């Protein structure tokens, strides 16, 4: 019944990406001083299933001037590397065990951005065409913020699988030790996935509306269901590689309640962002990266290497 | 001869501008900040010191049977 496990777990968490959606405008409504989506509901917990359907059925145009062999193989994506990349992630037990996956998840966070440059592209001229462009430029510059500050810790871990990465966070939630990391762990995530305070991808201000404008409420639920696919995943491992739970091996249940009573207050961080702060100019917005969050990145991993080390501390694995 | 003006009295309130309160300033941080990050290590080379004791113990089994 392997195949009714996966399609537990594809159907189930649709679920969530559709009701963020309306915890969207009640967090973000109560910062405002006012009440959230309110009449359909009663309680407003039924708006999202009379959203689904308008779209669907609201005609979806194409542009005449369209490529249509990329305007679709293109979001045909959009919804797969969101929807594979969550499946070797312990909760406890993955429905994979790879070996090594840890790297296999920048192995499909470096395949997505692949996915954009097709659609801007695919379409037509320039508010998605040098407007797509360029937030490939800075999508790509937020990995080498990434990679090694993922790296750094696991030379103080061991190796490169899930299953040893819960049992070194036992008692010691792992971020105390490189509490200056986790930072930059949370605001490349929020940087590279598009979301508020660098926003510049998704046009509000800078431009109109970035890489959605074309798609007609046909393609544009895939889309705005898939960038809510990565925000929700991202900071569903965030706390698989920080804030360690404690394997129970007999009340296997008690784990993953004690689990989402985590991963779900983190995850409310990036609406409780978006109320705050404004935007930085593409400019300022890489020529913060090189010059200021990078010069560190590198100097900590001279520091983690010898740690271990200068302490015979060295981690027990290969 | 009914007008709006009363006899006597008011406040003002003010128009002045103040709130800079804080908050551990001026090197009080940078004190207990790195003295955390400390006793994050030194809850290392301990587990991380045991753990390994531990491993050699599993390879011990291993070698033990394998004739
Ligand atoms: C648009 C519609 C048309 C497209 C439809 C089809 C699309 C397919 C796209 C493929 C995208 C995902 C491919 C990524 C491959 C990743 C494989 C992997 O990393 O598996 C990890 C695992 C490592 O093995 P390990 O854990 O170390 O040892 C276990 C010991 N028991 O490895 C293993 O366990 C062994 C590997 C078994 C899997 C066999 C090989 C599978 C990969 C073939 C991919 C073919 C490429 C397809 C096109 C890719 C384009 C992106």
């Amino acid at each position: 019944m392997f195949m009714i496990n996966i399609l537990m777990l594809i159907i189930p968490i649709l679920l969530a990406v559709a009701f963020l959606t309306l915890v969207e405008r009640k967090v973000l409504g109560y910062m405002q001083l006012r009440k959230g989506p309110n009449v359909v509901g009663p309680y407003g917990l039924l708006q999202p299933i009379a959203d689904a359907i308008k779209l669907f059925i609201k005609e979806p145009l194409r542009p005449a001037t369209s490529s249509a062999s990329m305007f679709i193989l293109a979001p045909i994506m959009a919804l797969g590397l969101a929807l594979t990349m969550w499946i070797p992630l312990p909760m406890p037990y993955p429905l994979i065990n790879m070996n090594l996956g840890v790297l296999f998840m920048l192995a499909m966070s470096s395949l997505a951005v692949y996915s954009i440059l097709w659609s801007g592209w695919a379409s037509n001229s320039k508010y998605a065409l040098i407007g797509a462009l360029r937030a490939v430029a800075q999508t790509i510059s937020y990995e080498v913020t990434l990679a090694i500050i993922l790296l750094s810790v696991l030379l103080m871990s061991g190796s490169f699988t899930l299953s040893t990465l819960i049992t070194t966070q036992e008692q010691m939630w792992l971020i105390l030790p490189a509490w200056p990391l986790a930072m930059m762990w949370f605001i490349s995530t929020l940087a590279e996935t598009n979301r508020a305070p660098f926003d510049l991808t998704e046009g509000e201000s800078e431009l109109v509306s970035g890489f959605n404008v074309e798609y007609a409420a046909g393609p544009f639920a895939l889309f705005f269901m898939a960038e809510y696919a990565n925000i929700i995943m991202m900071n569903i491992f965030t706390a698989i590689l920080f804030l360690g739970t404690s394997h129970n091996p007999h009340m296997p249940e008690l784990y993953t309640i004690n689990f989402t009573i985590k991963s779900l207050l983190l995850t409310m961080s990036f609406l409780w962002i978006r109320a705050s702060y404004p935007r930085f100019r593409y400019d300022q917005l890489m020529h913060l990266l090189w010059k200021n969050f990078l010069p560190l990145t590198l100097a900590l991993c001279m520091w983690h290497v010898s740690l271990p080390i200068l302490t015979s501390g060295i981690p027990p694995q290969t | 001869k009914q007008d709006m003006p009363p006899v006597g009295g008011y406040g003002p309130i003010d128009y002045k501008r103040n709130l800079p309160r804080r908050g551990l300033s001026g090197y009080s941080m940078f004190a207990v900040g790195i003295g955390a990050l400390l006793f994050g290590y030194w809850s290392m080379m301990k587990w991380n010191r045991e753990r390994r004791r531990l491993q050699i113990e599993d390879f011990e089994a291993r070698i033990a049977l394998m004739p």
